[PDB]
């Protein structure tokens, strides 16, 4: 009845994922990937690239 | 018995929705008692 | 790989098993059928089986006669060789004793292992046909669907949250 | 220990292939491999769609714009059914080409309609037979005109359906 | 040890190439390798279709078939 | 429909055998082929000289595999059938069909 869930997987494993690089990101040491492939410094690392 | 995992199903999705929009700044309480900030939380670290 | 009646190698007699699981075998590994083939071909003396009269070892050409110890062991040494399935010998230690009058010698034989080219004939299938589904479940759907995505949802809720 | 079932899609293809670079001569060299990878990868999409050319032709799994075709070569016109029960009435009628009608058969062909215990059945002694329902999935007035056809030439047949017990 | 046991000192054979079952290959960059190089600590790498020892060098910098 | 057994096939598992044979007093010419993914044999039968093969088929168990193409002036009319000496749940694989190997491949013709 409620067998719709046959969609929620796609989404469901796709916000896994997304966490999994929000916290890469948020608590990474001096980075993430996104389906782009494009980088993504963590926060420790931004902190050292940046014009001192 | 599924009904026991729609109902763990229906709450877990209130959690993870006000996580999603938690406004500003928003505290969601996990099963466990531990406690979940919303994204714009996670945020405010880059908001310097 | 030659399939035979498995030959007890402590006793002699047919390696009925232990008391718990007694029956028959068969040799299977190719240690066993070997050991079991060259202990054959050395036990029966030549001539002495009948409806085959060249199969045996001729020990009564040396055995109470004067002999050389070197003509033995090029004899000894041959036979092991007649089996299509031998690599090598690997050391000959042969001793010969004037007192006593005995001849006793030493070596070990080197030999491969093989593959089973087909189990039809032995036991077991290696195919994993599948099972018929149970009640409605193939035309109403399944309640696992359910119960996966509720523990995928509860293991998620418990990974955010810092443990 | 193995699947009789070969048509599966092919485990690691693309780095299949990329093993016979001979001796690493090319590897490292993000030119080459470049090239190979983006022609390699068109088959990845073509051979993972030769699987749901025929995984999805199977009666179970069928969607209604070929379910039809299944359905037409058999004679099973879709008249007015939707797809969730147009499956059902597929499988009943094929079903009863092997059949006798008997009660233990008659148990077996409701069985799949309504799981385990959404079905029990009442006999009685001048041709009466009595059909309940626990736990109907579907729609059942127009599964009903099967239901009669599987069932001997003079049975007298009373159809009743509720939510539960 | 299972390479070098069963063979008679004399003949001078080198441990270079030689492969060694059960060991895994060393994943480091090229960067890495020269790295342990100097080191003279030996990997065991993974090769052109295949994989082997790298070389007998000791600690001291002498290769091991001399030792 | 009476039928006897009057033909006894083996394969080498050489993946492109090639023979000619002869049936019912006809003679035809097949062809083997050894599939890797699906892991069965294919075969192909046709006249002596043909340029290419009237019939090609997969090759199963307990199967008929003439069973579609009993209309036709160059296909035998007997039955073709492979059955496994063995385990009934041995299926069909490269080296173990012939007299001994564990399966049976025969042709069978009817009587007259």
């Amino acid at each position: 009845i409620a067998l719709l869930s046959s969609d929620a997987d796609k989404a469901v494993d796709q916000i896994i994922e997304d966490s999994k690089r929000l916290h890469i990101v948020v608590n990474g040491t001096g980075q993430a990937v996104a389906e782009d492939g494009s980088l993504l410094p963590s926060v420790r690392k931004a902190l050292i690239d940046n014009l001192y | 018995d599924a009904d026991k995992a729609v109902d763990q199903i229906i709450e877990d999705s209130k959690r993870l929705h006000i996580v999603v929009n938690g406004t500003g700044t928003e505290q969601a309480v996990a099963e466990d008692g531990s406690l979940l900030p919303s994204v714009r939380k996670a945020l405010i670290d880059n908001l310097y | 790989q030659f399939k035979d009646l498995l030959l007890d190698p402590l006793t002699g007699d047919l390696d009925f098993g232990t008391p718990g699981d007694r029956g028959m075998r068969l040799a299977l590994t190719n240690q066993l059928s070997l050991r079991q083939r060259l202990y054959l071909r050395f036990a029966i003396w030549a001539g002495d089986w009948y409806f085959d009269e060249t199969f045996g070892f001729p020990y009564r050409t040396f055995v109470g006669k004067k002999t050389v110890k070197a003509v033995l062991d090029g004899r000894i040494k041959s036979e092991v060789r007649q089996e299509p399935d031998v690599l090598q010998i690997t050391d000959f230690q042969s001793t010969m004793d004037v007192v006593s009058r005995s001849y006793k010698c030493f070596f070990t034989v080197v030999t491969a292992e093989g593959e089973e080219i087909s189990l039809a004939f032995v036991g077991e299938d290696e195919y994993q046909y599948p099972t018929p589904p149970e009640s409605n479940v193939q035309l109403c759907g399944d309640e696992g669907v359910i119960i996966n995505f509720k523990n995928k949802l509860y293991y998620l809720i418990n990974f955010r949250l810092p443990k | 220990l193995k699947d009789v079932n070969h048509i599966h899609p092919l485990p690691d293809f693309v780095r299949g292939g990329f093993d016979y670079v001979p001796s690493d001569i090319f590897s490292g060299k993000e030119n080459f491999e470049q090239t190979l990878r983006i022609l390699l990868e068109r088959l990845e999409f073509i051979d993972q769609k030769m699987v749901e050319l025929a995984e999805l032709r199977t009666t179970l799994n069928a969607e209604d714009a070929i379910l039809d075709e299944i359905g037409r070569q058999l004679g099973i016109y879709r008249n007015g059914l939707n797809d969730p029960e147009y499956r059902a009435v597929i499988m009943i009628l094929t079903g009863n080409n092997s059949k006798s009608g008997t009660r233990a058969d008659i148990i077996a062909t409701l069985k799949q309609l309504f799981g385990e215990d959404g079905v029990t059945t009442y006999k009685g002694y001048n041709y009466r037979l009595d059909i309940n329902i626990f736990n109907t999935c579907m729609e059942v007035t127009d599964i009903l005109p099967e239901i009669i056809d599987m069932l001997p030439l003079v049975t007298h047949l009373r159809v009743v359906e509720n939510q539960g017990y | 040890i299972g390479a070098m046991a069963a063979n008679d000192p004399s003949y001078g054979d080198s441990l270079h190439l030689k492969t060694m079952p059960g060991m895994v290959p060393f994943a480091g960059s090229d960067t890495q390798r020269s790295n342990a190089w100097s080191r003279n600590a030996n990997i065991y790498r993974g090769l052109y279709g295949g994989g082997s020892y790298i070389e007998g060098k000791t600690s001291s910098g002498q290769y091991v078939d001399v030792i | 429909r009476t039928v006897v057994r009057t033909f006894d096939f083996e394969l080498s598992g050489y993946p492109d055998e090639t023979f000619r044979v002869v049936l019912d007093s006809v003679t035809y010419e097949l062809r083997f082929m050894w599939n890797e993914r699906d892991e069965s044999w294919f075969m192909s039968l046709g006249d002596i000289g043909a340029q290419r093969p009237t019939i090609t088929s997969k090759l199963t168990c307990y199967s008929d595999i003439l069973a579609p193409y009993r209309y036709l002036d160059n296909v035998p009319d007997g039955n073709l059938y492979l059955w496994p000496l063995g385990d009934i749940r041995t299926r069909a694989g490269r080296f173990n069909i012939g007299p001994l190997k564990g399966i049976q491949m025969t042709y069978s013709s009817l009587i007259e």
